[PDB]
């Protein structure tokens, strides 16, 4: 009679349950063990500050009252038994928008071990707010981590685990953002405080080196390809006014321009970031090749070779010592 | 277990939901405080900004009293919704998510005497209306007005449970703004009185002022240099009328251009921001250089340096430097 | 009525959707089936596809045996969510959602030996790999693997239909630059913390066609490097017309290289398409350097050299470049 | 309803003196109790805070120390505890009940005390 | 902390006139003044909480005003039994309290 | 106690109560008064052809079933409550997506007087579309409405009409928005007459007036200036032929890339605006300024002509300004 | 009372109602005869090949169970009758996020006539696909279809019919449509039998032909690529000796046309196939680019008045205007 005893076996067990009672109410508290799968980060938008993250967050726990014996099997039951069992209130501190995975079912298992130990996992989507430090923006490395705390039972009513020490949280390797570099991932269990108790708290947090070769590609080639040519406005003979005022107010308004583009997917910060500080101090030698030639003219037709021999060796000679100092510190 | 489940089922027995704690006999204040935990960014467009509260409300029930072994009850939410809460909504909300990840975010504790609490994650998106007349150097009070909607003031009182100046808590960490900066909270209790009755009504005024790091960088700095640009066509060759020439129409349209953006960042306003004097006086001072080189092409043995360019050398930067002085010290120190 | 509806209510006695057919016997037996109504566009910014499917999935329950003169049971989705269903979701997609207009779309078929037909329709936004590489020639393999949740191995095994993948006409289908080649089915076990399970794969053979890319960036790119070579047909003595020819060329070519970079995703590596840009580039710098040192000799024969050497070497380029990566 | 407090008190200076007051008709566990001091042709001055709920006290700055405030739940009486007495503590004392809006409702009948 | 800096300290007039005293804020206090009574030999009551709002028994010739940083109490035909001194309160932050308005004939 | 006879009269009023069944069902049709506090009214997008209104949404109306004698006061129920009673379907027939709001519980009111008298009161933010004439844009007049009419009851069964005349809405005044001015609101009660029967509707209108000063700001000053900017043209020598193709050129492609790019985000509508009049007009004196130089270097390569050209342009640009503005304002 | 015998009636009708059945199971098929009142076409999506419709879905059956004799003809009820009675399981075919507005109450029609029939009548916000062949953009004239059918139930069991004839079953409102970019020529509805791998499904279409107004790219895109042109003709008048000038006309001509390019690409899917649109910015293009080529020649000649240079004054005017002849004769 496998089937007729498997069917009492849980009809017993879910009768008399008190769902608004956690296991051991009036004793100790019970121990919520936690390990993740990471699936995929959707995105880490500098805009929104967020990344989403995907991920088969798993609880772990043993509760004495939906403990079978006579069957000797793990039960897998349907997942919508599991709002009729207790289930710990974890909830993310610094998530904005996230959802349970909803077809073709609700993504979310229920699992009886025979010793009462339930095994409950689902797979959840979290666009977690990461505030991000953009003062070396393109070569920065950021800091992203995801909050897991308890809302409504302090640390004298449930307590949390990494189950796996270093082992809980996995496949963090293979996600794969297509602009970072995941260079190290660390598990955190504290006790936070608020003025209603003291919460326990697991934290999972990532390291995200940025990728700089596409960086390079589209904007520091072209911002230095810039003042590159600018330097050909020396060369130009000095009674070629048009030409060398044309290439050097041409070579201005891109600098001008590289600029407000790029600041566009980038949020309003009161700062200045490496890449606007490499771009301000390209300006600043594309406005001095210009002030070069108003001095090299005004200093003809208003009263030469000298001094345009002189900017012609100087100009690629300081460009490549700045270069080399920001290379050198952002790097 | 069975011990708490018969408490339970006795406080939940011939329990109407529907009715206010005493109806006919008092008043049913509630203790209500704020713990913000992020105060998210601010939308400049839509005139709103984002925050994410622990809204905590505490009241007295005489009908939730037990006798029993452990004097707080740290129920699940399940027992939220069998019991009477408060109706509190926000005034100028406009649309605000209550968090259910991945139980619901709710707390209720029931202690022996019958007093509550219902602690709550919300993330409310609120209207704070700015008037943009010193725009960027400007400061603005983002209100959260909330209140009860069904109860009038004969019903449903809210106050603060600790003192006024210590009912909302702003974490440390919990600053998601990016443009603004938070100066410090501010609370007010008045009464409202609507179509349906007087409601009593709780604000908190958040003070915020603005950063001017974004458009100083955006905006003032490429804008000095565009008409740095149009002042060194004064040091150009009199007799070189395709270059000054340049100059002056590249540096007319970058001042074009430039002024695109301002409006496109702030909503549709239709005054003028300080910006925006900042933008039309800069562009006064850079289309005057194509007047003056106009003026000198029109007065144009070799040719001579005109009066006009060494006069232009001079006053030129001195105006706008003295309208610098003017402006910064005017609209930053004042 | 009368005589269906006591069939159904003596099916439906004494049934636990919470338990599984078989539940300490065997592996339950699901035969699943998809037919394809429309692929949807492939976001390349994104990395993902969009595609609309009527999934249909077949197996067996001895409880829902009836003896009756009625053979088949067709009915609607009042009914689906009150016996068992396998919890079949999709294992790389991003958001996905059944249609509920302007009923639940679902169908329940029940035979009088136990067969169920479950079959609902689905738009799935499904994760799919995109070299990127040598962009805008990629052939991708787009996946759709769906499997089980809390059922493993033991308790579940999927199967699937010889002909259980089918497709629409591919002529109403949302590709605009990609065409559909062709598709195959597969199925392996996968091991995860909780147990092995079983997981079909459905790849789909997509290959980029030759339209937009090329009258997007290439055409206009080629006929600005074209026009960055007329300047060795005007003389030496002018020198602003031939400066201002080489700055438009070249503020031209450094717009069309970040507009372009638009479509594309943030990669770290080079496309082919970047490399065509940054050669177009690296001979209009060419082309502007040597009118220079042309110009600055005068101040010889080279700008009769560059009106023949010039066209040449961008159209050898153009027969290695494409054959490579045709 | 009515807050009834302790008689006046003489003690010589530099000693301790034990001061309370009874709250009736209602129960202190509600609402804050406020402790105030008022010298003779001078204005009031706030003494200290405490909330019998939680326990917890709040003291004024000036206060800290030489004065502390207790309380019991079966009595529902406030206690105030005074030490190094001097000369400028001859004053008298009130018990203030926390009203609506923080309005300090009900006051008791007054406890002098004084020193010589 | 926060001062209460009311004004002045004594006023001597006659019965059946207008008159008005004044509470200024150190710093922002938002509508959670109150105003009190002092007989001599004689307990405070409570008048005024809120900014204004009367209390249970006050007669309707006191009528008080409020802002965020301005207060004021105007009595409307004074009488002989109102001859007490009036104390200005805060409760925004930790409570503290003005010197004292006093009346005389 | 008090609360107890409270809740065995209200379980007494919700025994055998038939929420499928409207008050008076087979006799006279029930009358429901309504009325509106608008909060905000917040996003009015040309994009989209639609605004964005918040409003406190009350109803009224009566309900013998619901008579309570017990209680002599207004019975101030949970919000809960109300999917127990009948309430009238009403729904905007211009809605496009619309939500009570659910924070901290579902945002509605309802209230039981003794006499029957039912107050059902809602915060509703609604997107109601509103078909705009951007023919005369930025200098307009917009009509945007809210059509509240009855689904599944006719005139037969319900009827609508305002609580109160004009008093009705309230708090229009004090909209504020930021591009545009409510002139004039009104309200008018009707009977549409559909396939199925006749519904009764109470429309309310509103009266946008478009502010000017941003496209002043924005469009109409730089395009002004940028017009300015190609007379200058006329006083540079004829020989000095780059500076003024470069004066030409840079003008041209100006004022089309102004009209290019202040379209993109409007709609696609196939008319012709006001502001797209005066960008057209502008390009025309613009173009006509670089043929101007192209007559002049053809007489002479192939000073009468330009100094007439330096009087002639500003007077036909300040007669067409002026045929503009008084024509459109 | 009246109310409490209409209580009883409901009631009645109820006990025995299974919805899980459909009426006439063991019979013949349930002929839902449907209605739709167009009451918006909303705006057509050029980018996601979509549109947007708002309907009355009335569609009407006849349920033998549901008959009644009460002091009533008619019986108007309420929206929660219609959860717990039969409701024909009508889902589009093509529609990608129909969605049925839900403000204030579920905006649903139940009407129980005396012999049986019953009404129901839904707002739906049905966003439909649309298979557009934009080849002679913007001259095209699409035909978005609306197929629904049953989901569940085969042609042996529900079969649809239109209540009217011709195509007056789905009447657009007079003032109901939000097409800026088309504007509605008129509808064809049909009745088919689609057989997919379950079993046969009445399917009903309502094809709505479209057509683009021109006017929004007469505006946009056309005049500004023809002035341009004629800009770029600019440069036959001038002086031969004026190199600068000359050359500037010529490098900025071409800019603005390839400026030009890019908007009108992006402003619709990026199908493979090339557009009409396409078709006539790179003839103008090619007068355009000629045009420097003209100059280049020129200027190889030159060290009086050029034959090429007062030929091309005459050539290229006439060979721009007879283009212009060709193209909007054949698209229109
Ligand atoms: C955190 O809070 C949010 C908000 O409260 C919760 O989200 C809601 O959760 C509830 C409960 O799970 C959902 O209710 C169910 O909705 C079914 C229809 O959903 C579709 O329509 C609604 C609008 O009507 C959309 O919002 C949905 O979109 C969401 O879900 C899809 C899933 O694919 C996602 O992809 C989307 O991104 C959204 O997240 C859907 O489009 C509805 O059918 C169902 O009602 C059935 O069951 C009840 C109870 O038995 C019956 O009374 C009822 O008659 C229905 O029964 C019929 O249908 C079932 C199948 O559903 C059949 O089996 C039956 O035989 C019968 O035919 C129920 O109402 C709600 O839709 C959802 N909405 C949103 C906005 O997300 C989160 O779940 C919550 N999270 C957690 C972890 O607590
Ligand atoms: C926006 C301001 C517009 C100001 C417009 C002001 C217009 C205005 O008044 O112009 C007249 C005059 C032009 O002087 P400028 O030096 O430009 O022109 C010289 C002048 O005409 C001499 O008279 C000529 O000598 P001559 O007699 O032929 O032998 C000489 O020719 P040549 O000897 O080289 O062959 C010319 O180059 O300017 C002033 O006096 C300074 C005014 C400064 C005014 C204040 C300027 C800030
Ligand atoms: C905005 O547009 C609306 C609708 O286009 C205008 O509403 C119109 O208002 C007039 C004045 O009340 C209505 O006339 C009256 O109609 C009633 C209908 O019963 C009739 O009884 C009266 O005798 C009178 O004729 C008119 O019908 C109404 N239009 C429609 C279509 O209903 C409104 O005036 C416009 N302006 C503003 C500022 O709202």
């Amino acid at each position: 009679g496998n089937m007729s005893f498997v069917k009492e076996t849980v009809d017993k067990l879910l009768k008399g349950y008190d769902i608004r009672l956690r296991p051991d109410f009036g004793g100790p508290p019970v121990c919520v063990g936690m390990n993740i799968d990471i699936a995929s980060i959707d995105m880490v938008s500098e805009v929104n500050m967020d990344y989403t993250l995907t991920m088969y967050f798993q609880q772990y726990w043993r509760d004495k009252r939906l403990a079978y014996s006579g069957i000797p099997l793990n039960l897998t039951l349907d997942n919508r038994v599991a709002d009729q069992l207790w289930v710990p209130d974890t909830y993310f501190l610094n998530d904005k928008k996230s959802f349970v995975h909803g077809v073709t079912v609700k993504n979310r298992m229920i699992r009886l071990h025979p010793d009462g130990t339930v095994l409950y996992g689902l797979r959840i989507t979290t666009t977690a707010a990461c505030m991000m430090d953009l003062r070396r923006y393109p070569l920065d490395e950021q800091n992203c981590t995801l909050e897991i705390e308890s809302y409504g039972y302090t640390t004298d009513d449930i307590e949390f685990y990494w189950r796996g020490g270093d082992k809980a949280v996995t496949g963090v390797e293979r996600i794969e953002l297509p602009q970072f570099s995941i260079v190290e991932h660390r598990l955190v269990s504290r006790n936070v405080v608020f003025a209603t108790g003291a919460y326990p708290r697991l934290s999972l947090s990532f390291r995200l080196k940025r990728n700089i070769g596409y960086f390079i590609l589209q904007t520091y080639m072209p911002s230095i390809l810039i003042t590159i040519l600018s330097w050909v406005s020396f060369w130009i003979n000095y009674d070629a006014s048009a030409a060398r005022v044309a290439l050097g107010i041409t070579t201005v308004l891109t600098m001008t321009t590289i600029n407000t583009h790029l600041r566009e997917t980038l949020p309003k910060i009161p700062y200045v970031k490496a890449i606007d500080m490499y771009l301000m101090g390209c300006f600043v030698f594309v406005f001095l090749a210009l002030l070069e030639y108003a001095f090299v003219n005004y200093i003809f037709f208003g009263r030469v070779n000298a001094i345009d021999r002189w900017s012609r060796i100087v100009f690629p000679f300081t460009f490549s010592l700045f270069n080399l100092v920001y290379w050198l510190y952002y790097v | 277990t069975t011990v708490f489940t018969r408490i339970l089922d006795r406080l939940l027995d011939g329990y109407d939901n529907r009715l206010r704690p005493g109806l006919g006999e008092r008043v049913t204040e509630v203790k209500t405080d704020i713990f913000v935990t992020s105060f998210g960014p601010v939308s400049d467009h839509d005139m709103e900004y984002t925050i994410d509260v622990f809204f905590r409300q505490s009241w007295k029930d005489e009908r939730l009293k037990f006798k029993g072994p452990m004097t707080v009850l740290r129920l699940n939410n399940l027992m939220a919704s069998k019991i009477w809460t408060p109706d509190t909504f926000f005034h100028n909300g406009k649309k605000s998510v209550a968090h259910n990840m991945t139980m619901p975010n709710k707390l209720l504790r029931i202690t022996e005497d019958g007093t509550l609490l219902y602690t709550m994650r919300l993330t409310v998106r609120a209207e704070c209306p700015m008037h943009l007349e010193d725009f960027p150097m400007d400061a603005h009070a983002c209100p959260l007005k909330f209140g009860s909607y069904a109860y009038t003031r004969a019903e449903v009182v809210y106050e603060w449970t600790r003192e006024p100046a210590r009912s909302v808590v702003v974490a440390e960490d919990g600053s998601r703004l990016n443009q603004y900066d938070l100066l410090g909270q501010t609370v007010d209790s008045g009464i409202v009185q609507s179509s349906t009755g007087e409601y009593v009504v709780m604000t908190t005024h958040f003070h915020l002022k603005r950063k001017i790091g974004y458009f100083v960088i955006q905006t003032y700095l490429p804008c000095i240099m565009t008409v740095i640009l149009s002042q060194v066509s004064f040091w150009l060759n009199r007799e070189s009328v395709p270059a000054r020439t340049v100059f002056g129409v590249t540096t007319v349209l970058t001042m074009t251009t430039l002024s695109i953006s301002a409006r496109n960042s702030l909503p549709k306003v239709a005054y003028a921001t300080a910006m925006d004097w900042f933008i039309a006086v800069c562009y006064a001072f850079v289309f005057s250089a194509l007047i003056e080189f106009a003026t000198v092409n029109y007065f144009t043995t070799f040719n001579s340096v005109s009066k006009i360019d060494r006069l232009s050398r001079i006053a030129f930067p001195l105006l706008f430097g003295i309208f610098n002085l003017v402006y910064w010290a005017t609209y930053l120190n004042r | 009525e009368g005589d269906v509806t006591v069939i159904l209510n003596n099916l439906l006695e004494g049934y636990d959707n919470k338990l599984r057919p078989d539940i300490g016997v065997k592996p339950t037996l699901i035969h699943t089936d998809m037919y394809v109504n429309s692929i949807g566009p492939v976001n390349a910014i994104n990395m993902e596809y969009t595609i609309d499917i009527f999934f249909a999935q077949t197996w067996y329950d001895r409880r829902l045996k009836f003896n009756s003169t009625i053979k088949v049971l067709r009915l609607n989705s009042n009914m689906v969510g009150k016996i068992w269903i396998p919890d079949t979701f999709f294992r790389n997609s991003k958001k996905a959602d059944a249609h509920w207009i302007t009923t639940p779309n679902r169908m329940l078929r029940i035979w009088n030996d136990g067969r169920v037909l479950y079959t609902l329709r689905l738009t799935i936004d499904a994760e799919c790999q995109l070299q990127l590489h040598n962009f805008p020639m990629d052939e991708h393999s787009c996946p759709l693997e769906f499997s089980s949740y809390g059922y493993p191995r033991e308790e579940i095994v999927y199967q699937w239909k010889r002909s259980s993948v089918e497709v629409g006409d591919t002529r109403s289908w949302r590709l605009y630059q990609f065409s559909f080649v062709g598709l195959r089915n597969t199925t392996e076990v996968v091991k995860t913390t909780s147990g092995d399970y079983v997981v079909m794969s459905v790849y789909f053979d997509l290959s980029r066609r030759m339209g937009y890319f090329t009258i997007q960036t290439y055409i206009p790119c080629t006929l600005i490097v074209v026009l960055s070579w007329v300047s060795f047909w005007i003389n030496k003595d002018a020198v602003p017309a031939r400066t201002s020819l080489g700055i438009t060329t070249v503020l031209t070519m450094t717009t069309l290289s970040t507009i372009a970079r638009k479509s594309l995703p943030k990669v770290s590596y080079v496309t082919a398409m970047d490399l065509f840009v940054s050669v177009c580039f690296i001979f209009v710098f060419s082309a502007l350097v040597e009118y220079g040192t042309l110009h600055y000799f005068v101040s010889a024969k080279m700008d009769s050299y560059a009106r023949i050497f010039f066209p040449t070497a961008f159209c050898l380029f153009n027969l290695v470049y494409w054959v490579s990566y045709l | 309803v009515q807050l009834q407090q302790s008689g006046a008190e003489l003690v010589k200076p530099g000693a301790s003196v034990k001061l309370s007051c009874t709250a009736s008709g209602f129960n202190i566990k509600d609402t804050y109790m406020y402790w105030v001091k008022q010298r003779p042709e001078q204005g009031l001055e706030w003494i200290g805070r405490i909330d019998p709920a939680n326990g917890d006290t709040k003291y004024d700055p000036k206060f800290q120390g030489k004065a502390t405030i207790t309380t019991d739940t079966f009595s529902n009486t406030a206690y105030l505890q005074l030490s190094s007495l001097t000369s400028e503590d001859t004053a008298v004392y009130y018990c203030a009940r926390k009203g609506l809006r923080w309005a300090m409702d009900y006051w008791g009948q007054g406890t002098s005390v004084t020193v010589s | 902390n926060i001062v209460m800096t009311q004004s002045p300290k004594s006023m001597s007039m006659s019965v059946g006139e207008r008159v008005t005293l004044s509470c200024k804020a150190s710093e922002y206090v938002g509508t959670y003044v109150s105003w009190y009574q002092q007989k001599p030999e004689q307990s405070p009551k409570l008048l005024i909480y809120g900014a204004s709002n009367r209390y249970t028994g006050v007669p309707d010739r006191f009528t008080g005003s409020g802002s965020a940083t301005d207060f004021t109490l105007t009595i409307g035909s004074v009488q002989a039994e109102d001859l007490a001194d009036y104390h200005c309160g805060q409760s925004y932050s930790y409570p503290t309290f003005g010197a004292g308005t006093k009346l005389e004939l």
